[PDB]
């Protein structure tokens, strides 16, 4: 669990450690301690359910780019764990959810 | 809209069967997949298995296949039973639904595509403990 600190009003950027080999289709899960996880992005290009237009992912165009999730205008309520479920073409079925990161807030 | 509820005993003696039930209200079992996921304190999330209308109980290869999941449409619920429980398996369980999609990257007649699953609706889950006392 890698920690990462963000101050108020800034723009946060979270990247998962696993790197894809081919066509990727990632899912970004937000899990608050004690509550059920909330799905943010499912097809790496669009948000699954209506949420504030603050979380954005990178599309899968011109293979060679990493997978990053950006959050503009972060508030105090954005304190939860982030899971980067990776799905590629040269690895088969993916069972592990990957190593989660710990977002900390300054102020 | 879909509503999901969960139920479990909570206190089970080790080396016995641990059964947890998950019921659905509002919608039927027409086109809704099901899946279970456990989370133990100190470790991350762990996907254990999923089931659908195909009766294809596919389990995690890192689990020794010691759990069975069933779903009866008469009572309109599913339930998972893990046999030979270990006292070190104290974890919170969640019953969720899954949505399947396909990603295509080449010619379809040759089979150049792959399926993926995404959980959209979740639940509160039950926290069960196992101990000798
Ligand atoms: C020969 O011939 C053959 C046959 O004809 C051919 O093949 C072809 O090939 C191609 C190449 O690649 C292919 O492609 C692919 O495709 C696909 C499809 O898809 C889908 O799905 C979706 C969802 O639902 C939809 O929406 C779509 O749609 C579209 O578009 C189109 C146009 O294009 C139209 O028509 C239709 O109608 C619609 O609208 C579809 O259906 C696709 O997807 C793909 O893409 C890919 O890749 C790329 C890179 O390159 C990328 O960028 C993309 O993207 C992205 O985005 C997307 C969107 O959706 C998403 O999803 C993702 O995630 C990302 O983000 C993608 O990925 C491709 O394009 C095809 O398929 C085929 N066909 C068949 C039938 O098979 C060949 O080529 C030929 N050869 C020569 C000429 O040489
Ligand atoms: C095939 O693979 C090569 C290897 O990466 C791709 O090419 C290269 O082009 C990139 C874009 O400018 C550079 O950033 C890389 O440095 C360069 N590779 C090397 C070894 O210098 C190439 O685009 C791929 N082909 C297609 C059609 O995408």
């Amino acid at each position: 669990v890698r920690p990462l600190s963000v101050a108020l009003g800034e723009t946060a950027r979270i990247s998962c450690g696993r790197q894809a080999l081919g066509s990727r289709a990632v899912q970004w899960y937000q899990h608050r301690p004690g509550q059920a996880p909330i799905l943010l992005i499912y097809n790496n290009q669009d948000r699954p359910s209506g949420i504030p237009e603050r979380f954005s992912g990178t599309p899968d165009i011109n293979f060679g780019t990493r997978a990053t999730l950006t959050i503009s205008g972060v508030e105090a309520g954005d304190e939860a764990d982030y899971y980067c479920h990776m799905w590629d073409s040269r690895s088969g079925f993916s069972w592990s959810f990957g190593g989660a990161t710990r977002l900390t807030v300054l102020g | 809209q879909v509503q999901l509820q969960e139920s479990g005993p909570g206190l089970v003696k080790p080396s016995e069967t641990l059964s947890v039930t998950c019921s659905v209200s509002g919608d039927s079992m027409n086109n809704y997949y099901w899946t279970w996921i456990r989370q133990s304190p100190g470790k991350g999330l762990e996907w254990i298995g999923y089931i659908s209308d195909r009766e294809s109980a596919t389990y995690n290869p890192s689990l020794n296949s010691r759990v069975v999941i069933s779903r009866d449409t008469s009572k309109n619920q599913l339930s998972l039973k893990l046999n030979s429980v270990t006292p070190a398996d104290t974890a919170v369980y969640y019953c969720a639904t899954a949505r399947r999609g396909q990603r295509i990257y080449g010619v379809v007649s040759f089979g150049e595509f792959f399926y993926y699953y995404s959980m959209d609706v979740w639940g509160k889950g039950t926290t069960v403990t196992v101990s000798s006392a």
